[PDB]
């Protein structure tokens, strides 16, 4: 694949099927499987980063609780609180070290998360 | 401070308290039930 000029997972995912079928030893089923794997690899990588920080996964799940700014969602996700369920399971004591989160604001966000997850 | 104060609080009131998770609420219920007490008397 590298000798045929492919250097990125994006090229393999999006390049016209004809160029991948010009490679000696690739059949239409193997090219389809390679593209599906490349697309699945890209999806996994994107989801992982978005959950690690606050790009999309924690910027929607962890940020569901009213009051969560994007910065606070990334601070929560850096502690492993990636989802609105993960936040509903926390104590005030587990969040007390997050810069900009007061015990009252932590308590309000945990209660908002519990109201959505457990009482919605 | 007292068991009589705890027994008067409802489950919905205890869930509003700071640093009070679903796990700690289940522990409090299981312990009160072991003594024949229930929340909200």
């Amino acid at each position: 694949l590298v000798e045929e000029g492919f250097s990125t997972l994006e090229e393999l995912a999006y390049v016209p099927m004809k160029e991948l079928l010009e490679i000696e030893g690739l059949d239409e089923p193997t090219v389809e499987a390679l593209r599906e794997r490349a697309k699945n690899a890209l999806a996994t990588i994107a989801q992982a980063q978005e959950e690690s920080l606050g790009d999309n996964k924690p910027a929607d799940d962890l940020l569901n609780l009213e009051g969560v700014d994007r910065d606070l969602a990334f601070k929560l996700a850096a502690r492993g609180v990636c989802t609105l369920e993960d936040l509903a399971e926390q104590g005030i004591d587990d969040l007390a070290d997050i810069e900009g989160l007061t015990d009252e604001k932590a308590g309000a966000l945990i209660m908002a998360a519990r109201n959505i997850c457990w009482f919605g | 401070h007292y068991i009589g104060d705890l027994v008067q609080r409802t489950e919905v009131e205890l869930l509003k308290t700071p640093n009070l998770g679903k796990k700690s609420l289940t522990e409090i219920k299981d312990v009160l039930a072991s003594r024949g007490l229930s929340l909200g008397m």
